[PDB]
């Protein structure tokens, strides 16, 4: 057990070991706060966040854990990995604060292109890290369900990390965002479409203002569902109020991106079909040909398989949070 | 690739 020193910035508390210094307050709200801070033990700038009320409701609790597990899991160059976790509590019975430190992350997507044109091969390198990432993601039957540019971190070596796990709405597959159906892994991969085709173009690609207006914009350039997406739509509603809608030809891509990369353009039209079945998965777009100078099939990995039998458990708060101590006490830091 | 500006 480390020495722990305690301070008040922001009237909030903070408890955390000796080895994290020159904590400054960079965000809050109903999530938790957080601080950027130097970690003296790796000699690097480090994020630790307080997590808010972790154990007030079975609600709280439950997600407390699972937010634990899944950072406990990640072990990938191309998303974010959970470098500590700590409470100042020497037992279960003063349990109440959970800490988590990731790598502190200094530009966003959004943020990266606000002082700079990218290139074609910059946005081939930082599309392949994204779905080697997903590869990695989607093996472990994770969903990140909420990818956007905000939630892709990039360094100055361009260089990514998929953060945050779950204008969102600009980057939701439709069948999410109509609640059409159970989602498929597949949603990630049209986030990634979305987010390429502005990487390309400089334009948000289906920048609707409600659900309705978007769901326009997204159908006007895949076209209306056919009949045998429209089978796997389960609500009754969705199903009529689609079958409503004037039929709309798919667009074809290439009379709308002209200009760009062939082999972009291609991908793109693999990545937004619009019945999730169809999409190509992540582990396929890294074979496509637009990624020919940067993929390794032996530099590509997948991840231990993931356990959430937890999810449908029915526990007590006292007993979401035990089991959250639990995980707490048996975390083994990554190698420096 | 090989370098990028921070914003």
């Amino acid at each position: 057990r480390p020495t722990f020193y305690r301070q008040e910035l922001n009237k909030t508390i903070w408890e955390v070991p000796e080895r994290y210094q020159n904590l400054s307050p960079v965000g809050s709200g109903a999530y938790g706060s957080v601080c950027a801070a130097f970690d003296t033990k790796t000699g690097h700038r480090v994020a630790v966040k307080k997590l808010s009320r972790p154990f007030q409701s079975i609600i709280h609790a439950k997600r407390t854990y699972r937010e634990l597990r899944l950072l406990k899991h990640m072990k990938h160059e191309n998303v974010i990995g959970l470098l500590d976790v700590f409470t100042p509590a020497r037992s279960l019975e003063e349990f109440n604060d959970v800490y988590l430190v990731t790598h502190l992350m200094g530009a966003d997507l959004n943020n990266i292109v606000k002082c700079q044109k990218l290139t074609d091969d910059h946005v081939q390198f930082l599309i392949y890290q994204i779905l080697r990432g997903l590869k990695y993601i989607h093996s472990a039957d994770i969903i990140h369900r909420d990818l956007k540019p905000s939630n892709l971190a990039v360094n100055e070596d361009c260089e990514l990390k998929i953060l945050d796990f779950g204008a969102t709405r600009w980057y939701r597959a439709p069948e999410i965002m109509l609640n059409w159906m159970h989602y498929n892994q597949t949603v990630d991969i049209w986030s990634v479409g979305c987010i390429m085709a502005e990487l390309l173009t400089g334009r948000t690609l289906f920048p609707g203002t409600d659900h309705i207006d978007q769901l326009k914009l997204i159908l006007r350039l895949v076209g209306t569902p056919g009949a045998e997406l429209l089978k796997k739509i389960s609500s009754e509603s969705a199903r009529n109020y689609i079958q409503s809608l004037a039929q709309m030809p798919k667009m074809n891509f290439a009379n709308v991106f002209i200009g760009a990369n062939p082999l972009a353009v291609d991908l793109l039209e693999k990545m937004l079909v619009l019945d999730s079945d169809k999409r190509i998965t992540a582990a396929q777009a890294l074979a496509h040909a637009y990624f020919a100078q940067y993929h390794d099939p032996d530099d590509e990995p997948v991840a231990d398989p993931y356990d959430q039998s937890f999810e449908s458990r029915d526990l007590l708060i006292d007993e979401w949070k035990s089991l959250t101590y639990d995980e707490v006490i048996s975390f083994v830091p990554p190698p420096l | 690739e090989m370098t990028l500006k921070f914003g």
